[PDB]
Order: structure tokens, then C-alpha cells, then sequence
């Protein structure tokens, strides 16, 4: 489950 | 005499303005292919070799996953700022 | 004639920065993977030669203090310098664990009128982390 | 799938918040660096090696030659931002 | 293979916008030496096989009209594109004649989305401009 | 006399 920064 | 500002190189994991994405198992997209194209061919191509190939690697490769649909399925490309004089070998 | 000079004692430096925890004032979440990334560029760096340090969830001063101190370093026998930033960011900006700090004040240091022993040395920068809020769709 | 921001490159004369230099007889010095290595080597080096030296001959040949001297013997890097995937050679 | 494609028709269009005249309003002089830079870019260019095309002294909305229906020809049967911008300018930003126009939003006509026939092909910019004030001193 | 952009 990809996020990002 | 030689300007104060040369001879630097930015690895931007993303371009101006845009998101950087992270897989929390496996890490940073931008990482990940960095990783990748050091591991095979760090000492044996020019730095913008590799960085290229990194680009590619991350425009190709990855695609976000999500519950949200409004970051569904997007995509990244990473951008590479130099003030290089010369080329760089790791060798 | 057209490549950087190798033929130094030591490949160079290399300073990873790894944030992965941040302040509750911050309002930034923990950056999960940002260790399998580290440990990853470790290895990677390694294996080119550069001498390299990770330093875990550093504040805007110690990361302004870390990158003043290498400029202030002596690297007459090293080829270059590398520096590896790992945080959360915005366009110019990122994260030490209780703020924002410019990524142009971070380099700086490294000027050629700011730190001799690398001049006409490449200094490289590689930097993950957000610039902002836009998304790339793509296409096909 | 394929980033939109993908296989773009931006050559500017200048770093960003730095000026850029010209000069009235002969021309701006990133033209003229980008101009004379392209005569001689445009058809055979790929485009960030082209790059590269105009990023070398603009640094070393260049001091901004003026009478104010607020503005006597400066100096000039220009700056190659690639989100290229792929080598580039006009051939 | 880790090339461009470069086995095309042609080599592509090349844009050169040569900017050395402003409205009196802007505060911006006369670009001398822009003229020989324009002369010497598009001979070069012509050698490399683009096909070149000179603008000069054109609008903010000429800047926009003209990149933008470049964008929308047909490039099917072209390796690249290549535009040179020649003018005063500021950071993010360029001159024409009447005002400012954020360079951003000159290339942007040629995204992946917006410009379906140069996908996967190289978009080259050239930008002759400053991008602010700030002197480089130098060192020896 | 040199100028800038």
C-alpha cells in the first residue's frame, strides 16, 4: 500500500 | 578563475511540483531503481548512464497502489540537475 | 581530459540521512521502508568505495551541522562527495524530524568558495522526497 | 503506462537565481559554448556528453568582462535538468 | 535497447524564439547579440537534420499560440522536438515583448497527455535567460 | 561590456 513522502 | 556553483549533481527522486512515492515493504521507487542500476553497473557507466537508466526504471517499472482511486495507479519520473563539468566514473 | 580525476587515496565521503520518525509537531506520519532503503544505498555506496555514515532521524540543525562539519572536513585525497537525503519534503524544502530546512542551505556548504578541498570535485545530492502535491496520471 | 513528465530535458544557460550572461558582439556565452561543440561534435556524442563540456567551456572561458565594478570578472554555470529515459544521440 | 529510436522521416522541428525588442512598459532593454545567437543556433540545428523555424520578438500569447499548436501537429513520423528560447527572464519565468510567462507552462503543450505523438520521444528545451540576480563570484 | 538576460 504505496504513501508517499 | 571558476564559478562557485559547478560541479554539483541533484538525483531528484521526483520532478518540481510532484509527489514521491515510497512501497512500505520494499521502500522508495526512486531507491529501489537506484539501488538496482548501482548493484550491475555502478563501476562500469558514466553517472548520467546510470541515472538515465534509473529514469527509465522508474517511469517503466512502478505503478501506485492505493484505496483511495484519487492515487490509483500513478506514475512517477525522477529528474536529474547537473552543473558537471566533466563525466564521472565510479573507477 | 573529459572525465573527473579518480586517482585519489579515498573514493569520498558519503552521508545518508535516514528520517524515518517525526515530531508530533511536525504532523508528519513514520516513513515505513525508509530502513530497507538505507540499508540498501549502505551496501550500494559501499560497493563504489565511498566511505559511508547513516544518521537516523536527524533535526534541522544536526543536519545543517552534519553537512557544515563534512564541508569543513579535509578531502585533498578524496575523488568526491556524496550526500543522501531520505525524508518527507516540499519543493526546495525538506524534513528534519522537527521541521522544514532548504535544500539549498544543506549544499551551500559545499560552494567552491565555501570548501576548497573539493573544488572541481563533483558533489552529488540524491534526494527522495516529495515537491509538492501534484500527481502524475500517466498514459499509455 | 508512461509518466507524462517523462523524456523532457531542459538546458539553461544558468543555475536557478543566477543571471545569464551575453554578450553584445559575439553572443550569449551559453549559445556560443552550445553552438561551437555542437559544430564539432553534435553528430557523435550523446546529448548530456554535449552538455557536459558546454557545462566545462562556459565555466573555464568565460568572466564577465565590465566597467561597474560590481559586475567585473563574474562568472557563469549553466545547468542540464533530464527526466530523459533513454540515451540520446542525434544519429 | 537503451537508445532513443532514431530511425524516423525526419529528425524533427526545431523552434527558435528569438526575443531582443520589449514594450517600453516591461522595463526590459534591447537584447544585443541575440540575433547572432539565433543565426548561429539555427545553422546548427539545420545540420543536425531538425527542420528550423526563427520567431522573433514575439507576445506572451504568441509564445503560448505557437508552442501549443506545435504541439497539436502531427509528430508521427519524427524522432524529437526541439525549442530554444532566447530573452530576458526571471525565475520560472521568461519575457515576451509585453510581459511574462511562466516557462512551465510553455512546455507543458508537449506532455505525455497533451502531445500524443511525441510520447516516448525526447522534448528538448534550450532556455537562454537568467533565472534571477544573484553573481557568481568565482574562485582560482 | 557584457550584459545579462
Amino acid at each position: 500500500x504505496d504513501f508517499f513522502x | 578563475k571558476i564559478p562557485v556553483e559547478a560541479d554539483f549533481l541533484f538525483a531528484y527522486s521526483t520532478v518540481p511540483g510532484y509527489y514521491s512515492w515510497r512501497s512500505p515493504g520494499r521502500g522508495s521507487w526512486f531507491v529501489q531503481a537506484l539501488c538496482s542500476i548501482l548493484e550491475e553497473h555502478g563501476k562500469d557507466l558514466e553517472i548520467m548512464q546510470i541515472l538515465t537508466r534509473v529514469n527509465d526504471r522508474v517511469a517503466r517499472h512502478f505503478e501506485s497502489q492505493s484505496d483511495d482511486p484519487h492515487f490509483h495507479e500513478k506514475k512517477q519520473i525522477p529528474c536529474v540537475v547537473s552543473m558537471l563539468t566533466k563525466e564521472l566514473y565510479f573507477s | 581530459t573529459y572525465q573527473y580525476n579518480m586517482n585519489f587515496e579515498k573514493l569520498g565521503k558519503c552521508i545518508i540521512i535516514n528520517n524515518k520518525n517525526f515530531d508530533k509537531v511536525t504532523g508528519m506520519g513514520v516513513r515505513n521502508g525508509t530502513d530497507k532503503d538505507a540499508e540498501a544505498l549502505f551496501k550500494c555506496f559501499r560497493s563504489l568505495g565511498f566511505d559511508v555514515i547513516v544518521y537516523n532521524d536527524c533535526s534541522c540543525a544536526k543536519m545543517q551541522d552534519l553537512l557544515k562539519k563534512a564541508s569543513e572536513e579535509d578531502h585533498t585525497n578524496a575523488a568526491c562527495f556524496a550526500c543522501i537525503l531520505l525524508s518527507h519534503g516540499e519543493e526546495n524544502v525538506i524534513y528534519g524530524k522537527d521541521g522544514v530546512t532548504p535544500i539549498k542551505d544543506l549544499t551551500a556548504h559545499f560552494r567552491g568558495d565555501r570548501c576548497k578541498t573539493l573544488l572541481e570535485k563533483p558533489k552529488l545530492f540524491f534526494i527522495q522526497a516529495c515537491r509538492g502535491t501534484e500527481l502524475d496520471d500517466g498514459i499509455q
